[PDB]
């Protein structure tokens, strides 16, 4: 099926997120580092699994060609939940069940989004649907679905 | 380990996540001439 130039570009982006040296590798050390900084404490050896799992011809690194492959085959499926999950957790860092401001501007600070005060209200709030402040998990699957 | 089970959604998951910055700034900036 199609994958577009700028669906590549999409999915190389989020290569270079975890790339943090830019040398078209994602590392096992890298892996931590990034993950780490999103609010998680996976152990070496979770980290080396999930290397193995994407590292098609074993050499203990994924490039991209790896990580697209990956990454085409699950736009295939139909069902997000699992990836929606995965997103929440990664803002919700304190494992509250909500999404606050502050834990928004920290993911946007991490991934370099460079929005203005203002911005970062703004997503909160139209996130927001219950309008009781900050988006819980049922808010965020409502605006992550396709 | 487990990990090997969760690794495809952790790794979408960034992919979810910029996307949503990047489709509201989208929104946001579209048809601005500076
Ligand atoms: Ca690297
Ligand atoms: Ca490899
Ligand atoms: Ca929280
Ligand atoms: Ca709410
Ligand atoms: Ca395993």
């Amino acid at each position: 099926d199609q994958l577009t130039e700028e669906q590549i570009a999409e999915f190389k982006e989020a290569f270079s997120l975890f790339d943090k040296d830019g040398d078209g590798t994602i590392t096992t050390k890298e892996l931590g580092t990034v993950m780490r900084s999103l609010g998680q404490n996976p152990t070496e050896a979770e980290l080396q699994d999930m290397i193995n799992e994407v590292d098609a011809d074993g050499n203990g690194t994924i490039d991209f060609p790896e990580f697209l492959t990956m990454m085409a085959r699950k736009m295939k499926d139909t069902d997000s939940e699992e990836e929606i999950r995965e997103a929440f957790r990664v803002f919700d860092k304190d494992g509250n069940g909500y999404i606050s401001a502050a834990e928004l501007r920290h993911v946007m600070t991490n991934l370099g989004e460079k929005l203005t005060d203002e911005e970062v209200d703004e997503m909160i709030r139209e996130a927001d649907i219950d309008g009781d402040g900050p988006v819980n998990y049922e808010e965020f699957v409502q605006m992550m679905t396709a | 380990s487990n990990a090997d089970e969760v690794t495809v959604g952790k790794f979408y998951a960034t992919f979810l996540i910029q996307e949503y910055f990047r489709k509201f700034k989208k929104r946001k900036e579209q048809g601005l001439v500076g």
